[PDB]
């Protein structure tokens, strides 16, 4: 599926 | 910061775009810099399959942080074009928010 | 919530693109997915005036969180398939994100 967050870090 | 290493050959042709990293501008979950650039890439990635007969080499961490994606059919006009418009968008995030994202050509 | 309508003439050419809440409250989801498509939609733009000969009438109300593409020659192949392109990513965006763009064919 798509994840918009794909490119965000955890911390 | 993400950073997009792209290739292209000597005809011009673009071969392969890496992406790599994190944007490090919000919050998990409202990382306005990483919506742009992943809507950008995944729209683009489908819409290659979907609207031409090119069916490129994608590799990734499906955890995010890394997509590959080689040019098979270089050739493929409609398929070359999907990829300028890709380098595009990205440039135009890159212009507004300098330090989350950087294209490097190859 | 995000709209979007699309025109579609007889002859199957992308006619107008219409985005509207992009500068609107929204629920949970709202900033990313409102990122998202804009990125989107600015981006095909700036492809469709920097890749073809086609120059469409803009018309983007900042305030108003209200874009609008016209196309002006609809023929041009490159343009329409940089908005089909386009179209394709939105959808991408729809099918995950429900509850916060929805797509509507006019
Ligand atoms: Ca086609
Ligand atoms: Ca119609
Ligand atoms: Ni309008």
């Amino acid at each position: 599926k798509l994840n918009l967050q794909f490119f965000a870090s955890k911390k | 910061m993400i950073t997009v290493d792209i290739t292209v050959n000597d005809e011009g042709k673009v071969t392969d775009v890496i992406m790599d990293g994190h944007a490090d501008h919000g919050e998990y979950g409202h990382d306005i810099v990483s919506a742009g650039a992943s809507a950008v890439l995944f729209g683009s990635v489908n819409a290659i399959i979907g609207l031409t007969s090119e069916r490129p080499d994608i590799n990734y961490d499906d955890q995010g942080g890394h997509f590959h994606i080689r040019s098979v059919d270089t050739n493929n006009d409609e398929a070359q074009l999907i990829l300028q418009t890709m380098l595009v968008s990205l440039q135009t995030i890159e212009e507004e928010y300098n330090e989350n994202i950087r294209l490097n050509y190859k």
